[PDB]
DNA sequence: AAAAGAACGGAACGCCTGCTCTGAACCTGTGCC
């Protein structure tokens, strides 16, 4: 019925117009998918009239060369809008057609950038919500597509894959956003298409290994999440599970790790693959080189625990020795597999006694045994100019895989008795028995020197996994405290004097000293023995553990290096470090002693770090996993949060209100940055938000936060919340005038009260302590104002309406700045670089009405006039006198620095007649006379003092 | 259009490999309702002829071909409909490098469909004309008469007039023989009754007389032995000055006779191009004569053309060119005097060397043969030139502005010939030295064998710079100007540069006026002093001391003295200008 | 009269510097050493 009827209507339209007929059909599926989304028959109709337009359209190409321009003119009106489902499977459809898809293609991408950059702004700021309340997301239509045309249609299938195959190569922020949305289109297709299952598995395929140089993770996680949605799809797409490991051993960025976890069912149910990469692997091993070996042994460490250990058999005891003789490589390569073997040693138990038996043979290969003789440690064995056997990480894989045998039920004698000995022997030593026996002993860039320097490096490495083992052996045993405590002696004594080498830099590598080596598990626990470990059954060996002051430093200090591994990389090393939910346990134990140190009233500077690093990486990392903290904290999120604030917002103001001698400024800048920190998760429409605002706009206009940068954090936090929430040009004007009350005018003939409004702000800041902030929000403000002119470019008059008051106001602002005697820094500059941004904005608006009187802009113009333009000239007559004064500090070439001192000077004019030409433009097209207010545009010229030169 | 160009060769170097997918590119073609006539042409060429040249598998291409031209050939889309007679033009010409089967379906199938379709014949016969003007060279003689042999049929049943004096009817005026035959007596019944055609389609008629110069091209070497009693005919029409009595007419028969008088001098034009070239029995008298008689009824037509105030002509001053004979230079053979007439051709020359140097007639031929073109006859050209510098020598205002326009339009010619810039491209440097050569040979006694480029270059410099002297308008001493840039290098060497700097400042010091006074102060003057100024300044010494002695003498001595004249030291100078 | 035409009037993304914030052990001065 309806089929047939359109057909007819199309070929009338291929005889008659096609400008409003196309759109008038698409109106009435839009609105019959409406009707029917609170009809299968009804979707195969669909199917039936999209293949007989579809048709229609390929035979004739340039009849559908309207609909493009049609769309993009209906996008640059309609914001977001008409990009129905009808609308983008069309444009699906016709893109198989292979007819100038390229151009659609490009379209489509600059509609969803735009779009996801326009959620992006409008979820960064209510303000323009509230005014803009036409959010319109192209990625909930797009998603719903995949719904709407899984009815069996003739193209939708074949239009969705192309299209996600183009927006994952547009994605290469709003690059993350496209990857994520092209991503989940092709998981949907995936879900849903079921007869393109296989071609889809082939495509990317063919893709997944198609960017060998250029970063292919996003292609490896669809990928995981394709075969984990369908573990036998790959099945079905065989003789390519031989053929993916072409090149797999070039570019192993953890790629490689994620392929193979990826498609690790498929081996373990694929004996085929399973034999074609163990022949792969004698390739793999042996190659000489060291580029890309590294690829291997990772692949294989992890194929290790891919297959079960259920317990055929001789395939582990074939496969135990073919790692082992690649043993004798290059430091770097050897050291991956001492991290990793923990990993595969709670997979078997025969495997870990030959594995065992293996690392005891590679450590008596450099023990030395002895009894009251020199370190047992043939530090020089890896001397030699590089290093080829790291030392620490394979102590750190003995205690931690002596630790998991023990745990699970000769060798582990033999293990016990070197550990023993070789600590007792630690401790029966000294520098003297070292080969680094004077300070003046090693130099950087010296033969003699590097080699200690590398001594020096794994010697204090050791020292820090004899203190984790002793510590789980010695159970509240003060003889092993005893020589936990010495042992530490040893390693701080290297340290502090002779740290690394020496050190003249003033940075802090790994929070204050080299990667540390103690598992997340043990330096958690050895902060509660340490901190909130009080108990009769310990045997005073955590209080003389708590009298080593140097031991509190380095307690935490580890822990702090540890979470910043976890803060920027994913992961970190040591036991279950790349395990998220085993380390956010870990997460929540340790918070708690940090803070509560802290509460006990330097040491505790050490814990600010560590707090503010912990919550800026579950935020980041844990979004999901927030709840269950706040539940370990101790959904009431914002109330424990706000709980928090105010037991930091009592040290502040009690530290804020001491005198300077008492001040710490490091710890007042640690503890506004928690405030921010903290303030970013509150309840968007809490009262809390609202009560914390009303609390530090009044310690800021009470306070004087006379450091620079507790004066800049804390201006930094308010804005933060006054920008989600309201405008801040009140601030910005009251604060103006403090700045103004602060210097003398630039007339030098007039004079302020006090109005010392704010009490941050005062004298001695007058720098651009201030004066570029508040400009920075002034940028912000003018620049969310452009997306809505653009925008603006029914409820239009409240458009105008909003705008013209956050600009009439922001006018008076720089009035009061352009008055003052501003400091002669880049304040000046940036002020002419936002006051050439300001008069552009008032162009695009006035531009745009050219195209449409009102008095209320009128008002605005009179304004601007008569409170910005003679003063502006004037304060550029101001720089005149500030610059020859400022430049008779020439050391007493000086090109340089005179052109860029007056760059901004130029292009503030022009800036104002370019506004001023289209102002002239309206004034005679909009038959008023607007230049009654407005005065002349001045201009000055030179002389040159010829007696002067004498 | 490059694709098109692109698939010509395809075809010609593998037809089967290109009619492989043929069978798509013919679909979309012919799918394609959106197609510009020359690619109609295009297309069409092979399209209709695939089957004929390969003649193993092409009948499926052939057979959709003339099913849709059959069903759209008496189609109600008039839009490109002729797109398939085009097609049918391509195939005869594609014949034209058995068959003949093909062809008689195409045009039993055409008259069928055209049976009383007034724009059929002539858009028919058009074609026709278009297909042995071109590419007709190579068609049978047998083809071509099957083809267009229906002239025996058509034209003296009812469009041959008769040469007897009775002519009367109810026509809106009387039938008198303006321009009576030379011959009296001769043959009297060679004559066109133009009123009885119109009162047997006067707009088919036009484009048929080049229909009868083809068919006598082929079958013979010209056009004597058919038109013999023709070639002098005059014209049924009303008294020539009975166009005086242009408010007496007031549409009573002021439309009929504007008509009448439209049809005349294209049909004028038609007898021009079908008897011109070939020599014989006064043949090239009576085309002079043809010739006077065109230029007189055009002038007598302007009078009407303004008295008419609105009209819509069928096409088969300015303003009623696209509605004209466009004829070519191939009427030329009798170039070598009406100064009007002159003026006429030189005219219709202009406006081509201005297109195809800077419709579909001068658009046939490349550049290449625009250059054989105009150098066929340079030497009436010289000659006519040096007849004005004689009279202006010498020197009737109606006839002192015919001098000056007629002047004025040949260095137009000259400058729009050899400013071009193809001549950048050195493909044809031969040809442009052998171009030159007459004109070397016409400064110097001549016998230029082979002379230098560096030598020619001089020769055609000082040539041209003779008539550097004698110059009736402003806008003659532009065009000279320029076109002695044209022939010289771009950039000119210190001696031309010189040159250049002393006839421009000349020129700037003459006084121009028109022969009724009236300074010639207007529009395109003031663009001919721009250029003027700017080559002149460019090519002067000492461009700054130039730049101060024109501010400092010419305009004080404006401002001061000049109160609605021009300037003493430089004329030229006006206050408007 | 103040209308077009197209030659005149005009716009966007890309670039690494000459930039200023940041950095660093110092060397000075003076109550302490």
């Amino acid at each position: 019925e309806i089929p047939p009827l359109v057909y007819q209507l199309l070929l009338l339209s291929a005889k008659g117009s096609k400008k409003t007929v196309l759109e008038g059909i698409i109106s009435f599926f839009n609105q019959l998918d409406k009707r029917q989304k609170e009809l299968d028959q009804l979707r195969h109709v669909e199917g039936t009239v999209i293949l007989h337009i579809v048709s229609a359209i390929n035979l004739d190409q340039d009849i559908g060369e309207e609909l493009i321009k049609h769309l993009k003119t209906e996008q640059q009106k309609d914001p977001g809008k008409a990009l129905c489902p009808f609308s983008v499977s069309l444009l699906l459809s016709t893109a198989v057609k292979h007819r100038l898809q390229e151009q659609i293609f490009d379209f489509l991408k600059t509609s969803i950038t735009r779009s996801c950059k326009d959620l992006q702004i409008l979820q960064a700021s209510k303000f323009l919500q509230d005014l803009c309340p036409q959010q319109y997301d192209v990625t909930a239509v797009i998603l719903e597509v995949v719904k709407n045309s899984a009815f069996g249609w003739d193209h939708v299938t074949q239009g969705l894959v192309d299209l996600g195959f183009s927006l994952m190569e547009s994605y290469e922020m709003p690059a993350q956003q496209a990857c994520k949305l092209g991503a989940s289109i092709l998981l949907e297709t995936f879900k849903v298409h079921e007869p393109i299952r296989s071609d889809i598995l082939e495509q990317v395929l063919n893709r997944v290994l198609t960017k060998a140089a250029s970063p292919v993770s996003h292609f490896i996680d669809l990928l995981s999440n394709i075969v984990v949605s369908a573990p036998l799809v790959l099945q079905n797409s065989s003789s390519r599970v031989t053929e993916t490991f072409d090149n797999l051993s070039f570019l192993p960025i953890d790629t490689v790790q994620g392929l193979l976890r990826a498609v690790q069912p498929l081996l373990k149910v694929s004996m085929s693959v399973r034999d074609s990469l163990i022949l792969v692997l004698q390739k793999a091993i042996f190659s000489r080189q060291l580029d890309a070996r590294k690829a291997a042994v990772a692949g294989f460490l992890l194929l290790l625990r891919n297959f079960k250990i259920l317990g055929n058999e001789a395939f582990c005891l074939e496969i135990l020795g073919s790692l082992r003789r690649c043993l004798s490589q290059q430091a770097d390569v050897r050291l991956m597999l001492y991290e990793g073997f923990y990993d595969v040693l709670r997979r078997n138990s025969q495997l870990a006694s030959s594995i065992m038996e293996t690392l005891l043979s590679q450590i008596k290969q450099y023990y030395l045994p002895q009894q009251d003789l020199l370190p047992p440690l043939k530090l020089e064995g890896c001397i030699m100019i590089f290093l080829q056997e790291p030392l620490a990480h394979l102590l750190c894989c003995i205690q931690h895989c002596l630790a998991w045998y023990k745990s699970t039920v000769g060798f582990e004698q033999n293990f016990e008795e070197m550990l023993e000995s070789v600590t007792r022997r630690m401790i029966k030593s000294e520098l003297e028995d070292f080969e680094l026996d004077k300070s003046a002993d090693f130099s950087p860039s010296s033969g003699v020197g590097v080699k200690n320097n590398i001594y020096a490096i794994q010697v204090m490495g050791i020292c820090e996994v004899l203190i984790e083992y002793n510590f789980k052996i010695g159970n509240f045993s003060k003889n092993k405290f005893e020589d936990v405590l010495g042992l530490f002696t040893c390693y701080n004594k290297l340290s502090e004097i002779l740290k690394e080498k020496a050190g003249k830099n003033k940075s802090t590598l790994g929070n204050r000293i080299a990667r540390s080596f103690l598992s997340m598990g043990f330096v958690s626990t050895l902060l509660t023995a340490l901190f909130r470990d009080n108990a009769q059954s310990h045997e005073e060996s955590l209080a003389v553990l708590r009298s080593s002051t140097e031991f509190m430093r380095y307690a935490v200090s580890v822990a702090l290096q540890k979470v910043q591994q976890l803060e920027e990389m994913g992961q970190t090393d040591g036991p279950d470090g790349q395990n998220p939910e085993k380390m956010f346990q870990n997460l929540c134990k340790i918070t708690r002693v940090l803070l509560w140190r802290y509460t006990s009233i330097s040491i505790s500077l050490l814990c600010l770090e560590g707090l503010l690093r912990i919550f800026n990486t579950m935020q980041q990392l844990y979004a999901a996993r927030i709840p269950q903290f706040l539940q370990a904290l101790d959904i009431n999120v914002t109330e424990k949060a706000a709980f928090q604030i105010r037991q930091f917002q009592r040290s502040l103001v009690n530290q804020l209100s001491s005198a300077e001698d008492d001040f710490n400024s490091k710890e007042t800048q640690l503890l506004i940055t928690i405030l921010s920190t903290l303030s970013k998760l509150l309840d968007p429409g809490s009262q809390q938000f609202l009560q914390f605002l009303t609390w530090t706009v009044k310690i800021c206009k009470e306070n004087a936060l006379e450091d620079l940068s507790c004066c800049k954090g804390l201006l930094t936090l308010l804005f933060s919340l006054h920008v989600l929430y309201k405008s801040p040009v009140s601030l910005l004007r009251e604060l103006a005038q403090d700045i103004h009350a602060c210097l003398g005018d630039i007339d030098q003939d007039v004079e302020i009260e006090s109005r010392s409004h704010f009490a941050i702000v005062n004298v001695k800041t007058a720098a651009p302590t201030v004066c570029l902030l508040v400009l920075g929000q002034a940028d912000k403000v003018l620049e969310e104002v452009d997306w809505l002119i653009k925008r603006l470019t029914n409820q239009t008059q409240a458009l105008e309406k909003g705008v013209i008051l956050q600009l009439g106001t922001l006018l008076t602002v720089f009035h009061e700045l352009v008055q003052t005697a501003l400091p002669a820094g880049s304040c000046v500059d940036s002020l002419l670089r936002s006051l050439s941004k300001t008069y552009a904005i008032l162009t695009s608006l006035i531009k745009h009405y050219i195209q449409a009187v009102p008095g209320r802009l009128e008002k605005l113009v009179k304004l601007s006039g008569s409170h910005l333009t003679p003063q502006c000239y004037s304060f550029i007559t101001y720089v005149q006198n500030i610059h020859s004064e400022s430049l008779s500090f020439a050391e007493e070439t000086v090109m340089a620095k005179v052109l860029r001192d007056t760059k901004p000077i130029p292009n503030l004019i022009f800036a104002i007649e370019q506004y001023e030409k289209f102002l002239i433009h309206l004034s005679k097209k909009s038959k008023v006379n607007l230049m009654q207010y407005m005065k002349l545009s001045t201009s000055r010229d030179f002389r040159i003092n010829a007696s002067m030169l004498d | 259009d490059i694709s098109l160009d692109v698939l010509t060769d395809l075809v010609i170097l593998h037809p089967s490999l290109l009619l492989r997918y043929a069978t798509f590119v013919k679909t979309i073609l012919d799918s394609m309702q959106k197609l510009n006539p020359c690619q109609i042409r295009k297309l069409f060429y092979i399209l209709s002829t695939l089957a004929f040249s390969q003649r193993q598998e092409g009948s499926y291409i052939q057979d959709d071909m003339h099913m849709v031209i059959r069903k759209w050939l008496s189609s109600s889309v008039p839009n490109h409909k002729q797109m398939g007679i085009i097609g049918a033009v391509t195939m005869m010409g594609s014949v034209a490098l058995e068959c003949d089967g093909q062809l008689s379906t195409l045009l039993d199938l055409v008259g069928f469909c055209c049976e009383q379709t007034p724009e059929v014949l002539a858009l028919y016969y058009d074609e026709l004309a278009n297909l042995i003007e071109k590419q007709k060279g190579n068609l049978d003689l047998q083809l071509l008469d099957k083809f267009g042999k229906s002239l025996v049929e058509d034209f003296p049943n009812d469009f041959v007039v008769d040469l007897s004096p009775t002519v009367d009817g109810s026509f809106l005026f009387p039938v008198k023989s303006l321009y009576n035959l030379d011959e009296d007596e001769t043959q009297g019944a060679i004559a066109i009754n133009l009123l009885p055609l119109v009162s047997v389609s006067p707009i088919c008629l036009s484009p048929c007389f080049r229909l009868l110069r083809l068919y006598t091209g082929e079958q013979n070497n010209g056009s004597l032995e058919e038109i013999d009693a023709l070639l002098g005919c005059p014209l049924y029409l009303t008294d020539l000055e009975v166009e005086g009595k242009l408010d007496s007419l007031s549409k009573q028969e002021r439309e009929f006779l504007c008509s009448l008088l439209f049809y005349a001098l294209n049909w004028f034009r038609e007898v021009v191009n079908a008897f011109c070239q070939q020599q014989d029995a006064e043949m090239k008298g009576k085309v002079l004569t043809r010739l006077q008689n065109i230029t007189e009824l055009q002038n007598v037509l302007g009078k009407c053309l303004a008295a008419t105030p609105g009209y819509v002509p069928p096409p088969a001053l300015q303003s009623y060119r696209p509605y004209f004979r466009e004829l070519d230079l191939e009427v030329f053979s009798v170039l070598h005097l009406g100064p009007a007439e002159l003026c006429f051709l030189l005219d219709d020359m202009c406006w081509k060397l201005e297109h195809v140097l800077t419709f579909s007639h001068l658009c046939q031929r490349s550049p290449k043969e625009v250059a054989v073109c105009v150098v066929k006859l340079l030497k009436p050209l010289c000659n006519h030139m040096e007849n004005m510098h004689n009279y202006f020598q010498t020197v009737n205002i109606q006839e002192y502005q015919l001098m000056s326009s007629c002047y004025h339009q040949l260095l137009l010619a000259f400058r729009l010939l050899f400013a071009w810039s193809g001549f950048s491209q050195h493909e044809n440097s031969n040809l442009l030295r052998s171009a030159l050569q007459v004109l070397a040979d016409r400064l110097k006694p001549g016998e230029t064998e082979f002379l230098p480029l560096e030598e020619l270059i001089s020769e055609s410099f000082q040539y041209l710079l003779n008539f550097q002297a004698s110059i009736p308008s402003f806008q003659c001493a532009f065009i000279l100007t320029q076109v002695l840039m044209a022939i010289s290098e771009k950039p000119m060497t210190g001696w031309k540069r010189e040159k250049m700097a002393s006839l421009a400042k000349q020129f700037l010091c003459q006084s121009w006026m028109k022969p009724g006074g009236d300074r010639e102060k207007g529009s395109h003057f003031n663009s001919a002093l721009h250029t003027l100024l700017c080559v002149y300044l460019e090519h002067t010494d000492n461009i700054l001391k130039a730049i101060e002695e024109i501010s400092s003498v010419g305009v004080p001595e404006l401002i001061n003295s000049a109160k609605d004249g021009c300037s003493s030291t430089y004329p030229t100078l006006s206050r408007q200008t």
